[PDB]
């Protein structure tokens, strides 16, 4: 039998598997405790615990795809769904270190001690993953992963006790203490070798291809209209008809999307009490753009996440501009005109989405309380769904010793450490690309730079990523 | 805080039954689990063990002064050594220890000492 | 850990090294930051991380941290350097040292 | 093969089956003796054997079920008894220290050495598993269980050598040394696996439901009695009948049970010599509360026992305060009234029992002793039966070097110890719940608390259980 | 109570069927006394639209 690292993407006309493999160490705890949390909010304060456990989060794109691999993907298709994915965790070397006394570290390899690896099939356990956050993996496969501990918030119950205003989340009937030690345990020794083998739901595709046509610029350019429009108001319309010439009260039969607080340039849009406890609902919906190209300058919006950086690296959403969305875009209304920034939903609307890029997400989750809408597409970048991919927890253990009969003799933890690898493959369903009589050469595909700075290369930790983000619509439909 | 005073009863040489008495300030002694030893100390030289007692009867002794000594409570914790013909007078102390829970080997010291008495022979 | 021990005071001459000693419960796998208070001035962080030290304090100072102990080695202590050394961690919240008066 | 660590139990209509899995932890002894004593009463002393072996001690009932899982235990079922037991060792990792000497303690791993397990399927040794001592298992899984270390109190000869009073119980004909190492010994080298697979006897079960009557209160309120009731005493009776007003003289076809020594706030109640022999019959018999709720306060007893802490953790039995028994009854004689605290067995009676709880026993042992009555439920919790579920020794093993030819070099017994898991499972046979034709909600299933503190959480080892105990009476039968 | 089982033990509800049954139907008929007001027999003859 053969032991392989695995990696790279094999794409076809339908489906395209795309997998890689990282190194990842689960490094220690010397104390096996819960740790609840101690935050005490002086202004609704949190309150978690401390799992001694660690998961894993491959949730971004630029896992699975190398940048060529990527670029291969917006040329040639025009959707992408996932349908499949397994998590394979290979060769395990869980080990011991001596202490040396004198040089500090001396690592033996250990053939008892084991690694704890729990799947969470069942989503009994809070689903912490696709939240966005500074521990995903490398994006390079040399560098070791290091996965992240786990922890959880929960709800309790505030108090006030102090002495100006001191409130405390103490613990209620409501809140639950989650030990991940009453469950089934794949231990996993020394060579072991365990899967997951998660499939995805039907979810809708992502569309990788922009628009060559305004969906408000739909008619004949020619030939005027068969309705008419006001001309005097006050009980005496006196409507009139139209000419080729009036675009700009041309009557459309479909509506824009809703622009809940878009604006250009703290905590965002916020929902909550009277000033001050104010939580962000900061990337706003999936409906509105907050990066896009105006005629002089890039905007930038009130409602925008970085990406990294700062200056930011923003997706350009060159395909919300076109369609009638935008940062500062009023509505107007003739009311006895009235400018809102706020528009409606509009009963018949189409406001296609924010783009989808090389660094997004792929899946967060739906939460469990009901009546959804739409939820089909976080923000952030990525699906979310009902039941998602499940959590793969890993402890190594405590392995305890010695005593000698009484006595507390050495570190009773000794000290364990395990590497391994973990090759996770991932199946997208693609769809063909969209059909164009166009005769025209499509625009190119490569990431956006600027001088001299070439994108994904090893220069002079070497590495260095754009500075705007490669979005995933740079083909046009023709709609 | 717990002290302990001892009581002497001076020097008697030929061969009489040497008591003394050990009562307990603080706290009492049927109370819980504390043995309650008399510990010796030769002027010029270490300590010497003689017994310690549990509230319930139950008495531990020194090998070499067993069929010598006698420890007894009836709330004055007591010591009857006699055949005092080898004059050994030293020193009597009284001390506290908290009884163990694996009764294998001794989870604590003797922290609550008395103040000694200095009998002579 | 949760009580840092540090003893009182170290005595040392001209042209050699003073190593003080900041014991702990598993000081090892934990961080150690070493502070020189001056005397009638504030505190200044001296060595963090158990090796490094900032651009303001100059490169004599070094530190470790093995098992259950953390020290502060000066290479040719000066005529300035007679300054309270606390060494400091976080057991949760904030746990300071005793301090080393030199 | 897949090595798994097992936990959680499983409902049905029909029994439970619910497992746990601990790390165990054979220390070492310096010395491989057996040690008698050396007790030397002064005032019947003790004699012992201190074997050196580790047995282990799974009794309690908050080992098997989580405290979600007892509550789902009582709200939805009205029986329990056990009907099966296995007890597997699972991986063993047996190692050996080998004395940095400068650093002190080094641990390498032994493959060479091993852990002698024997189990008592004969009864052959004594039986010191169900009395109730502080070496139990820890409540929760993620703690290291450290099994005890086994010895046991035989008969001799009380002698009186000393000078005063001096008591010493020494050997005799009928006392017994019962040297471990004459059986059969899985001898179980690292990675070895060993089983038990008891099986429980045909046991009445403990029915976790109170009653919604009284057992003196059975009547119909109306109607009165059809029987008499004395007015004139002295040879001349005058009998009178009875109104529907007459509750306190109706006569009853059944009496309430024996409550020997039942007071309220040393010995307790004890046996023996003239006064200071004496040993004690500390909780009572099984029929008798030693803690309830009165029309103020809480009720505390002579006979009681704590349960932990100190103020105490006492099960609040309220289900015998309601059915005739509690602390301060008395009974009375028209005898020529003679107060008497003592009510005797009176042939045609019921006493229901003293309640189970979350942290009760589950076994102890009758006796071999013969003609027992009725001792098919122990005190202290649990069933209590002839051939219990033996007990499991554990030895690491004496080796023994090195010598040199003539030599004693080195330590001799070099030092060893072994760390390992044990996943007990037990099957307990459930009964369906009583049926009531009710109409009112049933009372809720919690654990009782004050305020503030909640039951079983972690909290800023953490883990805090209740003050009071979590009785297993509050559903209503109905009687 | 059983709404009490239903909470504590089940974590969704939807209804699937419900039939509604009129039985048992004693049509009857009031006399008038005139001097003690109401007086109700029984009638057979009498019927009871269902629709």
């Amino acid at each position: 039998v053969k032991s392989m690292w695995s990696e790279g993407a094999t794409f076809s006309a339908n489906s395209v598997t795309c997998t890689f493999s990282r190194q990842f160490l689960i490094p220690y705890d010397p104390e096996h405790h819960y740790k609840v949390f101690s935050p005490a909010a002086s202004s609704s304060p949190i309150m978690g615990y401390s799992t001694p456990w660690r998961y894993l989060d491959f949730n971004a794109l630029n896992l699975f795809f190398s940048p060529l691999e990527f670029q291969h993907l917006i040329e040639n298709y025009g959707s992408i769904a996932p349908d499949a994915l397994t998590v394979t965790i290979s060769e395990i070397a869980v080990k011991d270190v001596t202490d040396k006394t004198g040089g500090g570290v001396q690592v033996t390899d250990s053939t008892t001690g084991r690694l704890c690896m729990l799947v969470d099939h069942e989503y009994k356990y809070p689903y912490v993953l696709g939240q966005g956050q500074d521990t995903l993996a490398p994006e390079l496969p040399i560098w070791v992963y290091f996965p992240p501990q786990y922890a959880y918030l929960t709800v309790g119950d505030v108090n006030t006790q102090g002495i100006s205003g001191d409130s405390k989340k103490l613990a209620s009937e409501e809140s639950a203490f989650y030990v991940l030690e009453h469950s089934s345990f794949q231990l996993l020794g020394t060579g072991g070798t365990a899967t997951m083998s998660y499939k995805f739901p039907p979810v809708p595709p992502e569309n990788l291809e922009g628009c060559s046509q305004h969906f408000y610029e739909m008619y004949n350019p020619l030939y005027g209209s068969r309705l008419g429009v006001p001309d005097t108001l006050g009980g005496d319309p006196k409507f009139r008809s139209l000419t080729h010439e009036d675009h700009a009260i041309q009557p459309q039969n479909f509506m824009p999307g809703p622009l809940v607080n878009s604006v250009s340039t703290l905590t965002g849009l916020s929902t909550g009490t009277s000033q001050n406890t104010r939580i962000s609902l900061r990337p706003g919906p999936v409906s509105q753009p907050y990066h896009h190209w105006d005629t002089d300058k890039y905007v930038t919006g009130i409602n925008a996440i970085s990406h990294g950086q700062g200056v930011g690296r923003f997706p350009n959403e060159k395909e919300q501009l076109k369609q009638l969305q935008g940062l500062n875009m009023h509505t107007y209304f003739p009311n006895k005109y009235t400018d809102q920034i706020e528009r409606p939903l509009m009963v018949g609307s189409v406001w296609n989405r924010r783009a989808l890029h090389y660094e997004s997400q792929l899946w967060s989750k739906i939460p469990n309380l009901d009546d959804s809408f739409k939820t089909q597409f976080a923000a952030l970048g990525g699906w979310g769904l009902h039941q998602p991919p499940p959590q793969i927890f890993l402890k190594i253990l405590p392995q305890s010793g010695p005593i000698g009969g009484i006595k507390s003799m050495g570190i009773t933890t000794l000290v364990q450490y395990a590497v391994g690898i973990m090759t996770v493959t991932m199946t997208f369903k693609l769809g063909p690309r969209k059909a164009t009589g166009r005769w025209n050469p499509q625009p190119g595909v490569y990431p956006p730079h600027a001088a001299g700075h070439l994108p994904y290369v090893l220069y002079d930790h070497g590495y260095e990523k754009p500075e705007e983000l490669w979005t995933a619509k740079s083909r046009v439909h023709p709609l | 805080q717990v002290q302990l005073q001892e009581s002497g009863p001076g020097l008697v040489r030929p061969s009489q039954t040497l008591s003394l008495s050990c009562t307990v300030s603080g706290a009492s002694i049927s109370s819980g689990g504390y043995y309650w030893s008399w510990i010796r100390q030769h002027p010029g030289k270490g300590l010497e063990w003689i017994g310690h007692i549990y509230y319930s009867g139950t008495v531990y002794y020194n090998p070499s002064l067993r069929s010598r000594v006698s420890i007894s409570i009836d709330n004055q914790l007591s010591l009857k050594v006699a055949s005092v013909t080898a004059a050994d007078t030293a020193v009597y102390y009284c001390a506290r220890v908290r009884v163990d829970s694996v009764r294998g080997a001794g989870d604590n010291g003797f922290d609550p000492w008395g103040h000694g008495t200095l009998v002579t022979v | 850990a949760a009580a840092l021990t540090q003893p009182l005071s170290v005595s040392v001459s001209p042209g050699q090294t003073a190593i003080f000693t900041c014991s702990g419960d598993n000081l090892g796998d934990k961080y150690v930051y070493w502070f020189q208070q001056r005397p009638g001035q504030s505190p200044a962080l001296l060595i963090y991380q158990d090796n490094k030290r900032p651009s303001g304090i100059p490169e004599r100072f070094s530190g470790s941290n093995s098992g259950n102990t953390a020290t502060l080695t000066i290479s040719g202590t000066q005529s300035t350097d007679e300054a309270d050394y606390y060494c400091q961690t976080w057991d949760s919240t904030v746990v300071f040292g005793g301090g080393t008066k030199l």
